[PDB]
């Protein structure tokens, strides 16, 4: 039993005879006779200013590139060719002669592992069926030779979940408890009491007389629910900074004591209002502890 | 049990040699301790399950021994202990990890309705069957054994006298043939 | 094809008004079985009914037997 | 007429190991994946217990092929079974079965018994009707009718008393039987502790469940018993350790619960096998085993269903 990226059984594989997203992994089959199908581009834009993997299977050699600024370069309808591309980069494949898409079963022995770590969101074929892969739990039946002769897609239908539960491919008659149904929560609710009792910055910020810098006034704010949106969200202030917090985090945490000192300073000496600050306003009038926690 | 050897239980690897080959003593001790805790708990669960299951099996084995004694080595009266029917005999057949009894029983098969009475008035005497029941085919009265219709004629040998006609509820009437009267007459 | 039984919601089994010996027990009296063919859910049957012809002077006495 | 109470089945329960342990949380569930197949074998154990309960009831009661029914005319020689025969008006339970049914009072789920109480009552009614109308013959083959007085005369022969002794004392015996049944009614109606054997069973399971749920309220050494709060207060490297402590504790609580249930289900199965044996040898026939079927020389037995 393996949990990996696979092609959900019976899924609608798109048929082409353009560029396609890669969402999480791509199955690629092609029924070919004339071998127009050569190669692949993968990437995010496939235009320059980003790295877009290129693969070419040209007639003797397998050019593989991550281009300039190239970071890597590897070198090496009866045709049913199957390929799997997942992300570093791993390609599996297979090739059978068949005589649209065939009923039956065959595994895909890997071919290549490009340790490249590209960012891929789109891809195109270099001149077939495109499937996408999902995170599914399969139950694989390794035969005596060590080959995969059958699989079970454990989310195809109830019977498949049964078989996976028993770790068996044949189910005797009975009732089996295979899973657990749960009604999921459809939404979230956040409720608290009314939002009264705000710290009165209306006395500190909406005052009428800003006292001296040397004799700076210090009032207490505490035992409230302090609005932190207004001060940092108003554009009226010419300076809003903090030295110990995220100033965009005040509306969550809580504090034992809040102190607010107000002073009138020269604009130029305003910079001297900070932890670890030097100057007359900084030393002789108001010194901020080098590890001061709060805001200016 | 075996599968529980593949679980990390929190360690960095279920394989003990990997932890040993990838870590020094002071840290491998921590990881190996996590493994030891998990695997020890797995053994304990296995052993507890086995103890309970073995108790159930020996209850079954004591029952099998009882069936062998009372059922093969004898003839049981205990109802449905030795098969559905009146037990006749049993034969034990060995099977892998167990035993199989073939219970030979007697099942009454083809049955008839009869009219019945608890006693019989003869001379102001009440006669009861020694063993059997009084049955009437419609006109005449016989006494039969209870488990197989075999009517004999009612005589003073099939029956015993007790009391008189005026107490039993449902008593009826017939001759009760006396075998010795013809001999005293002949 | 959805049937609400005392044991829960049964989906994909065809409710029936008959009653048979329990094949697959579902619970609270309901069984289910495979019987064109489909899966049916029914209240189980305790056994074929019978009524002994009791009367105060009737007796039934076997006239034959079978060794079983 | 004495009374014997026997437990037969427990409550079928099942526990979704992952809700109990990691209730509605993915960090916890992925930590729990490391413990292997503990949860699946807990569920396997509990499922075995539940199936066993259904088998216990099936063995005790479903011992009758057909469903016999008493005739509308009730001339049973003077005996009056009206207090054990089913009540057509009422769940078609008898009077005494009604006394009995009255006198007994997170990821966890309770499964319903396979045989509903109505079907259990039909089973015991069938056994009762078969016994009354046919004697012990219905348990050995085809039910053969026999007048009840004559059946009881057979049983008197069975205990070694000549059968003239019944026919000559039929009214007296019938009166004593009817009186004894009335006293059964009174003895049950008055005192509750009589059904302790059954009631205890219920209590035990209930207690064992409460304890289980209460274990969700323990730290087991973590900083909190609330998985969400551990999650929302600590950074994943440390929340993982605290959650590991919680998972170990809760998983051990489940293992304790399941082991207790297994041992208890062994007790109940032993009792249910005893009850099945008593049904067979004691209701379906007349027993020579001493004190297997009450104190005295056994004549007949009457099965009544109870919770
Ligand atoms: C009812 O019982 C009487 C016994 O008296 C049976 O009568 C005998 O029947 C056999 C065969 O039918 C004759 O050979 C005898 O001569 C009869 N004897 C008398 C006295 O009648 C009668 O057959 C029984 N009824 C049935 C249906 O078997
Ligand atoms: C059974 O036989 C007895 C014979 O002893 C019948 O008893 C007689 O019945 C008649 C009328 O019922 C009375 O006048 C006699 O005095 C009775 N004699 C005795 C000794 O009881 C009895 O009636 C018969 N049963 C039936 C149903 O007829
Ligand atoms: C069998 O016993 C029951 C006792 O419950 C008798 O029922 C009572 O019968 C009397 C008179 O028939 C009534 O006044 C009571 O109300 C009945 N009580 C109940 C609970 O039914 C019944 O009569 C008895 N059977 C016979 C034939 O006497
Ligand atoms: C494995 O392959 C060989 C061919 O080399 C074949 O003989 C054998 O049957 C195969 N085993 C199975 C189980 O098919
Ligand atoms: C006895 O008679 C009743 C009805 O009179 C009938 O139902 C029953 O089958 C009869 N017994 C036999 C063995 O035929
Ligand atoms: C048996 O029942 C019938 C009902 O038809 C009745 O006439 C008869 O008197 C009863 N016999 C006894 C002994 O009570
Ligand atoms: C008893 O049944 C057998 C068949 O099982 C039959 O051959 C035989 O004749 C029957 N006996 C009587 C007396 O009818």
């Amino acid at each position: 039993s393996t949990q990996d990226l696979f092609l959900p059984f019976f899924s609608n594989v798109t048929w082409f005879h353009p560029v396609l997203p890669f969402n999480d992994g791509v199955y690629f089959a092609s029924t070919e006779k004339s071998n127009i199908i050569r190669g692949w581009i993968f990437g995010t834009t496939l235009d320059s200013k980003t790295q877009s993997l290129l693969i070419v299977n040209n007639a003797t050699n397998v050019v593989i590139k991550v281009c300039n600024n190239c970071t890597f370069e590897y070198v090496s309808f009866k045709n049913l060719r199957e390929f799997v591309f997942k992300n570093y980069f791993k390609i599996y494949s297979k090739h059978t002669p068949i005589n649209d898409l065939p009923q039956g079963f065959s595994a895909l022995e890997p071919l290549v592992d490009l340790p490249i770590g590209i960012n891929i969101t789109r891809f195109q074929t270099l001149l077939y069926y495109v499937g996408y892969l999902q995170p599914r739990t399969f139950l694989l039946k390794y035969n005596e030779n060590g080959t995969i002769t059958d699989a079970v897609d454990c989310a195809l239908d109830p019977l498949s979940e049964t078989k996976c539960t028993l770790k068996s491919f044949t189910v005797e008659k009975g009732i089996y408890q295979t899973s657990n149904f749960r009604v999921q929560p459809t939404e979230s609710i956040v409720r608290f009491p009314n939002i009264t009792n705000l710290c009165p910055f209306g006395e500190v910020f909406n005052a009428t007389r800003f006292a001296s810098v040397y004799a700076w006034n210090r009032k207490r704010i505490s035992n409230c629910v302090a609005d932190y949106s207004v001060l940092y969200n108003s554009a009226s202030f010419s300076t809003f900074k903090c030295y110990g917090v995220s100033p965009t985090k005040l509306n969550d945490l809580c504090f034992t004591n809040v102190y607010a000192d107000s002073f009138v300073i020269r604009g130029d000496e305003v910079r001297q209002i900070a932890p670890g600050q030097t100057g007359k306003i900084a030393d002789y009038n108001y010194k901020l502890p080098d590890d001061f926690t709060g805001c200016v | 049990l075996v599968k529980q050897l593949s679980s990390n239980f929190g360690a960095i690897s279920s394989v003990l040699n990997d932890i040993l080959s990838r870590l020094d003593k002071p840290e491998a001790e921590v990881q190996i301790d996590r493994l030891i805790t998990g695997r020890l708990q797995s053994l304990q669960t296995y052993v507890t399950q086995q103890l309970i299951r073995a108790a159930e099996i020996r209850a079954s084995a004591n029952l099998a021994a009882t069936k062998m004694s009372e059922c093969v080595l004898g003839q049981s009266k205990r109802v449905d202990f030795c098969g559905k029917g009146y037990h006749l005999m049993s034969f034990p057949q060995s099977a892998p990890h167990g035993v199989v009894f073939l219970h030979v029983t007697y099942v009454p098969a083809q049955e008839k309705n009869f009219t019945t009475a608890p006693a019989i008035c003869h001379d102001g005497k009440a006669h009861f069957p020694r063993e059997g029941v009084f049955v009437s085919n419609g006109t005449h009265w016989f006494v039969t054994q209870r488990n197989f219709y075999e009517p004999q004629i009612i005589t003073t040998d099939n029956t015993f006298v007790s009391g008189n006609c005026d107490v039993v509820i449902g008593i009826v009437n017939n001759t009760v043939y006396d075998p010795l009267q013809p001999e005293l007459d002949s | 094809n959805v049937f609400q039984t005392r044991a829960g919601c049964l989906i994909g089994a065809e409710h029936v008004n008959n009653s048979y010996e329990c094949d697959i027990p579902i619970g609270a009296g309901i069984c289910a079985s495979y019987q064109s063919q489909s899966i049916i859910a029914y209240t189980m049957s305790l056994g074929a009914e019978n009524s002994v012809a009791y009367s105060n002077n009737s007796i039934a006495i076997p006239t034959n037997f079978t060794i079983s | 007429v004495t009374t014997e109470i026997l437990p037969v089945s427990m409550t079928k329960t099942s526990v979704d190991c992952t809700m109990y342990i990691c209730g509605d949380s993915t960090e916890c569930s992925n930590l729990l994946l490391q413990y292997g197949s503990f949860c699946t074998q807990l569920n396997r154990a509990l499922t075995g217990i539940a199936v066993e309960q259904d088998k216990n009831t099936q063995e005790v009661f479903a011992q009758v092929k057909q469903i016999y029914k008493t005739p509308p005319i009730k001339d049973f020689g003077g005996f009056n079974f009206s207090q054990i025969l089913p009540d057509p008006s009422k769940s078609k339970r008898s009077f005494i079965e009604d006394l009995l049914f009255n006198k007994v009072t997170n990821g966890l789920t309770v499964l319903p018994p396979l045989l509903t109480d109505e079907m259990i009552a039909q089973y015991t009614s069938a056994l009762l009707a078969g016994t009354i109308t046919s004697g012990w013959t219905f348990g050995a083959g085809p039910a053969l009718q026999i007048p009840f007085a004559m059946q009881m005369a057979y049983r008197f022969n069975g205990i070694g008393v000549t059968q003239n002794v019944l026919y000559e004392n039929q009214k007296l015996i019938a009166n004593q039987f009817n009186s004894a049944i009335g006293k059964i009614q009174d003895s049950l109606s008055s005192t509750p502790s009589a059904l302790g054997k059954l009631q205890d069973v219920v209590n035990q399971n209930a207690q064992a469940l409460n304890t289980l749920v209460k274990q969700l309220s323990s730290n087991f050494g973590a900083i909190s018993s609330v998985l969400n709060d551990i999650l929302s207060r600590l950074d994943k490297p440390e929340a993982e350790v605290q959650i590991d402590r919680l998972i170990t504790g809760r998983l051990q609580s489940l293992q304790t619960y399941v082991t207790q249930q297994l041992i208890r289900a062994a007790e109940i199965r032993a009792s249910a096998n005893l009850a099945a044996t008593k049904m067979s040898e004691c209701v379906l026939g007349q027993s020579k085993r001493v004190d297997f079927c009450g104190k005295g020389y056994h004549l007949m037995s009457f099965p009544q269903s109870a919770p």
